[PDB]
């Protein structure tokens, strides 16, 4: 029984193979490549939004602490559950038609976050906006290798990951061109108000409705209709291909001579068809885990698991480091004055990180000021006056107030820590937050710069690959990526400047990719066409769930020491290598 | 049933009572200018008053019932030197027995002693960290009553408050003569205001208690905040019952103009002494006779007056166009000569149709006596706007329960110590 069925799947992957060498390369890959490039460079946006609009959405949704980082980790999270569930239902239902939805649940969700105004909804409108692209790189990619012939599989496979690398950088160019703009106060609905950052919502949510626009006009990979038992179809697509290849050849009379293709044999409604997708999905994960493929299955978990958590705790590490870089040159530059004793006069003024201690201000009307991190520390105000007073970041701890009036002011009770006030009034307070939400000004700028250098340290390195991936290997590509990954992990030592982490962050982009393209082609290879997607997805949504291990672990880490980090990336990242070399060889074969 | 009434007269204190009780008044006693009745004790050793009454009525029984009542004004505790300062307002104890009325911090306190040293107390407690209070620097309402074989109970404006048994209790001496004097109190500034004092030789029960409060309530006259009364000529600042957190404000003047509600309120806090709300927030409201015949600035029920409105120190008149769309229509403040026949009479009412008291009301009415009807709030595109309608009189027809026509008015008080 199980010999004849490999046989069966043995003689229709020889026959595929010789039906694409005959159709040959041409015109139709390089459409469906720039198609699924559209396709991936909608995922390659999607990461990058949560983190440009939080500086912005904090203010602008009274953000606190424990809810920036949940809406940092949602698209992850989003991510691991629509990986696994597309991947899951395109062996069922199609990659063409998994990627479609999966793409249209990703440009509804993320167009709806675009209007939202409250927090929760913002997370359910993200969080669905993240399982809608989790499904596009198995599909992508599982979608992709089944129309080419095994003579330039790794370089035409390796050729498509330009285009996240071109996602991310339409995704900081963006942010670059419309975020700074914090004067645009679209006005639809008193109680709402459109910013700057929403627009760059839209923006980011464009890409993947044109990715939906190009793939309505491709057809259906033939091998998945081979495996379901459909085969007048996939002899249609096959001689489409046939036609197009040779019409763009020069070519347009030869005929396609296959004319008949080897099938797999085919052995209260709504619930029952429900029930049996979800039985056949669960056999196809199980089957992943088959004796067959069980040492292949553990292998490429432990693959994937390492590399996601080291690229993505490093990847969110970097900036973390360069904030906190920014933050302790600022509180250096702290000016201090112990003690100041003022009698009657006026005072206008925009103090900028200064902490005046020990003041003494007797009948002191302060008017139209603007404070940013301004601590007054052990002062005493009688029968002062504070009107029109503007603050960020200023505190008034161990202060006494006496006979003071507080008049259009923004100084709400959080900003009086362990103070007593006698006989004040407060009258017509400015509107704000309840608590504390920090302030982001032109320091935005350069994020942008980074993100985009960091984007760009990814284009050497893809070039090479795609211009080797036939020549060398997959497992020696992976190998020689992944321990010049480590060796640029340890290096992270030499580096304690803004323009050393941004070095280094160049450095580990740039050299992590290969070992990505190497991965990528190696899970496409390694699998037969009726589990590719299932374990493609199962896989990445693996991928997700420890980029949100290492992003938490990483982003715990900033402040305190740069050895864990260094430790913890170069420890899995080993562990990743050794486990990859051991993997099976797939270069020169036939797509099984 | 009354054994001892003192009341005001002719430049004196007078029991109203056949008993003919002794009363002498220190030197340092004050009055108010309008409600004489009413006294201020300060906290001097010469602002006393003492009353003697006589040996047949003097509590010396351990079977004997017996109540007192009165009306009592505390003004608001502001620093930390009043916490833990109980002081005695009120005393009858001899050779350590008798009956005491004491205040401390946010508290009034009944205290009976027998001979064998043996303490009763029931207290009434009231927060001064509250927004908006019904008790500080308010006039309230004390009825104590003593069934010396069940219990005694303490009621603050004709509601039971605390009850404690006091069959444990032996014979109680009392004093042949008692105390109006501020005792043991370390705040050289604090006073308080006391007025129609009543004692009688029977447990009283709830009913002749509420009975009691309405005869004194004075029920026929307008009462502002404080629960003085309401005269003519005065700045008011307004508040609104059911929405207690906006004050009244205007933005534009003339009919283009409307007054409406703006919020939130201020705040004025003391580090956990209190953290009440601002009262001095808005736009005065002052009363104008024009019918009233009365000689004296007292405003009384039924009286139509007109109401003027304080903007940047600049008196307007309220009024309102009789002809506009809807029944809520809306109200506006505008230039005293320039109003013409827009309407301006607006009746006060305190006491409801069967004679009930309830808060202080405004009924806007035309030139031919037209009820436009009661004063008070409706929401336009989330605008709090001043406006008279007849839906108030509609569901007081029906006995529903109105939104917004119950309003009060808040003088400035040395009590409450704002700074405006
Ligand atoms: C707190 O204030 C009260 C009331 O004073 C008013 O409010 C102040 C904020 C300020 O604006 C004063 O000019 C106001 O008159 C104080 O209590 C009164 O103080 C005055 C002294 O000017 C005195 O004449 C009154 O008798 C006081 N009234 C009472 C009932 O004691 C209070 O002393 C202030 N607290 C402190 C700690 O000074
Ligand atoms: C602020 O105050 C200073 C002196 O206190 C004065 O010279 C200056 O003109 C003021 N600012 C403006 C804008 O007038
Ligand atoms: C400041 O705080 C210290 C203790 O934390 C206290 O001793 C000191 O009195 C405070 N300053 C003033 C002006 O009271
Ligand atoms: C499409 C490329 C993708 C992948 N799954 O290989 N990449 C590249 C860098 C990080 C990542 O997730």
């Amino acid at each position: 029984g199980e010999a004849q069925r490999r046989k069966e799947r043995e003689e229709l992957a020889q026959q595929y193979e010789a039906i694409l060498r005959e159709c040959g390369h041409g015109r139709f890959q390089w459409t469906l490549y720039f198609v699924l490039g559209l396709a991936l460079m909608a995922d390659g946006v999607e990461v990058f939004v949560v983190g440009f609009v939080l500086p912005s959405a904090e203010k602008d949704m009274c953000l606190s602490d424990s809810n920036k980082g949940m809406l940092g980790l949602i698209v992850y999270l989003g991510m691991m559950v629509g990986a696994f569930l597309w991947g899951g239902l395109a062996d069922r239902l199609g990659r063409r038609q998994c990627l479609l939805i999966s793409l249209s649940v990703n440009s509804v969700f993320a167009f709806f976050s675009s209007f939202v105004q409250g927090y929760g909804t913002f997370l359910f409108c993200r969080l669905l906006s993240g399982v809608g692209i989790g499904g596009s790189i198995p599909i992508v990619f599982s979608y992709f290798s089944e129309f080419l012939a095994q003579e330039k599989r790794g370089e035409h496979l390796s050729w498509l990951c330009m285009f996240w690398m071109i996602g991310g950088v339409y995704a900081a160019a963006m942010a670059w061109a419309i975020i700074p703009h914090y004067g645009w106060s679209f006005q639809m609905g008193s109680a709402y108000q459109f910013h700057s950052w929403r627009v760059f919502v839209l923006v980011c949510a464009f890409p993947s409705v044109f990715a939906i626009g190009a793939l309505t006009t491709q057809p259906e990979s033939p091998r998945f209709f081979l495996e379901n038992g459909k085969h007048d179809e996939a002899w249609m697509v096959l001689k489409q291909v046939h036609d197009t290849n040779m019409r763009a050849k020069g070519h347009p009379e030869r005929v396609f001579s296959v004319t008949h293709i080897k099938t797999i044999h085919q052995e209260q409604r709504w619930g029952v068809r429900a029930l049996s997708l979800g039985g056949q999905v669960w056999g196809n994960f199980l089957s992943c885990f088959g004796p067959e493929y069980r040492r292949i299955t553990l292998m490429m978990m432990g693959v994937w698991f390492t590399m996601s958590f080291s690229y993505y705790g490093l990847t969110v590490w970097f900036p973390d480091m360069i904030r906190h870089l920014q933050a302790v040159d600022y509180a250096s530059r702290t000016k201090v004055f112990p003690g100041e004793r003022v009698e009657h006069v006026t005072f206008n003024f925009t103090l900028e990180n200064q902490i005046h201690r020990g003041g003494q201000y007797f009948n002191d009307k302060f008017i139209g000021l603007r404070l940013k991190s301004v601590s007054f520390e052990d002062s005493l105000f009688e029968e002062c006056y504070f009107e029109d007073v503007t603050s960020s970041n200023t505190f008034f701890r161990n202060c006494t107030f006496i006979n003071t009036v507080f008049y259009n002011t923004d100084l709400f009770e959080y900003k009086f820590v362990n103070s007593r006030l006698i006989n004040s009034t407060f009258l017509h307070n400015k509107e704000g937050c309840p608590l504390d939400v920090t302030g982001t000004g032109e320091g935005a700028y350069m994020v942008y710069f980074v993100s985009f250098l960091g984007t760009l340290a990814v284009l050497p390195g893809n070039i090479v690959s795609a211009l080797l991936m036939d020549k060398i290997g997959r497992l020696r590509m992976l190998a020689g990526s992944s321990v010049m990954s480590c060796v640029s992990c340890f290096f992270l030592s030499f580096g304690n400047s803004e323009s050393a982490m941004i070095a280094l962050l160049c450095l580990f982009g740039g050299v992590s990719i290969a070992s990505w393209n190497a991965l990528d082609v190696l899970t496409v290879e390694l699998y037969p066409s009726d589990k590719r997607t299932t374990a493609f997805g199962f896989l990445n949504a693996l991928c997700k769930l420890a980029a949100v291990l290492g992003i938490s672990i990483f982003t715990s880490f900033v402040g305190i020491t740069k050895a864990a980090p260094i430790l913890f990336a170069s420890a899995a990242l080993a562990l990743g290598s050794s486990l990859a070399l051991k993997l099976p060889e797939t270069r020169g074969q036939v797509l099984q | 049933t009354s054994i001892l009434s003192i009341v005001y007269k002719k430049d004196d204190l007078i029991d109203l009572s056949r008993y003919g009780a002794k009363i002498n008044i220190g030197d340092r006693v004050y009055y108010d200018s309008i409600d004489k009745n009413q006294i201020k004790l300060i906290n001097l050793e010469s602002s006393t008053i003492e009353v003697i009454l006589k040996n047949a009525i003097v509590y010396n029984s351990m079977y004997e019932n017996f109540s007192t009542s009165f009306w009592i004004k505390i003004p608001k505790y502001f620093s930390k030197i009043n916490l833990n300062n109980e002081y005695t307002i009120i005393n009858c104890i001899e050779n350590n027995s008798g009956w005491k009325v004491s205040l401390n911090y946010g508290e009034i306190i009944w205290t009976l002693q027998d001979n064998k040293q043996n303490i009763q107390r029931v207290v009434f407690k009231y927060s001064q960290m509250v927004n908006i209070s019904d008790y500080i620097n308010r006039w309230i309402f004390v009825t104590i009553t003593n069934n010396r074989l069940t219990k005694s109970k303490i009621y603050i404006n004709g509601r039971l408050i605390d009850q404690k048994p006091i069959s444990n209790l032996g014979n109680i001496h009392a004093s042949n003569k008692i105390m109006f004097k501020l005792d043991g109190c370390r705040d050289p500034r604090r006073y308080i205001m006391i007025k129609y004092f009543n004692l009688f030789d029977k447990e009283l029960n709830e009913k002749e208690i509420k009975d009691l409060y309405d005869s004194q309530s004075n029920s026929g006259i307008l009462k502002d905040f404080w629960g003085n009364y309401l005269q003519y000529d005065k700045p008011y600042y307004m508040l609104n019952l059911f929405d207690p957190n906006k004050y009244v404000d205007v933005n534009n003047i003339g009919i283009r103009g409307y007054m409406y509600l703006k919020g939130p309120r201020g705040s004025v806090v003391t580090t956990n002494i209190y953290l009440n709300s601002t009262l001095y927030e808005g736009t005065k409201f002052i009363i104008k006779k024009y019918a009233s015949g009365n000689e004296d600035n007292i405003v009384r029920n039924n009286d139509r007056v007109y109401i003027n409105v304080v903007v940047k120190n600049k008196e307007y008149r309220l009024a309102t166009n009789a002809s506009q769309a809807g029944v809520e229509k809306i109200l506006s403040a505008l230039e005293i000569p320039d109003v013409g026949n827009l309407s301006q009479v607006v009746v006060m009412k305190s006491k409801d149709d069967q004679g009930i008291r309830n808060k202080c009301k405004m009924n806007l009415q035309d030139n031919n006596g037209n009820d436009i009807g009661f004063i008070g709030f409706h929401l336009y595109d989330n605008i709090a706007k001043l406006v008279a309608s007849n839906w108030y009189n509609r569901q007081v027809g029906k006995a529903s329960r109105t939104f917004g026509c119950s309003w009060e008015f808040i003088p400035v008080d040395d009590g409450w110590g704002e700074s405006s």
